């Protein structure tokens, strides 16, 4: 805020940029009926992965 | 569900991560492509007597 | 090509197939080949030979 006269508005580029990537962030891993799915390589153990 | 009734799996008694493969990021709706596929599979099983 | 391609390839390569998309094929879907004991013949079927 360097003077009075200078009329210091201040620019929210980093504010508008963060919360652009954080909208997509949420909208991929958080978006889902779940976050996560296990999955096994044998029909031996298929059974707990659910 | 088989005889329906919690069965106290020792969790010791599960696998290892060696054999896990996890996955994230899920579609909102898995369900039907997977209910798709699923009745895909069954057309198909079906088509075959064998 | 039937008589390589039998009953045994059949189920597994469906369940590869099911394996790809659907993996715990085992207990739920296809009943596994080493309990997949023949039918018997029907009353039709033998009174017919007879």
């Amino acid at each position: 805020p360097v003077t009075a006269g200078s009329s210091s508005w201040v620019d929210r580029t980093v504010w508008e940029s963060v919360n652009g990537t954080l909208q997509d962030i949420i909208n991929v891993f958080c978006s889902g009926d779940e976050a996560v799915t296990f999955v096994a390589d044998n029909q031996q153990d298929s059974d707990a992965a659910d | 569900q088989t005889p329906r009734g919690m069965i106290q799996v020792n969790p010791k008694q599960l696998p290892a991560r060696h054999n896990l493969q996890v996955v994230v990021a899920i579609s909102p709706n898995e369900k039907a492509e997977r209910a798709q596929k699923l009745i895909s599979l069954k057309q198909l099983i079906a088509a075959d007597a064998q | 090509l039937a008589p390589l391609f039998g009953l045994e390839q059949d189920r597994y390569m469906t369940a590869q197939i099911f394996e790809l998309m659907g993996i715990k094929d085992t207990h739920k879907y296809l009943l596994p080949l080493e309990q997949y004991q023949p039918p018997e013949p029907s009353p039709m079927e033998i009174l017919q030979l007879e």
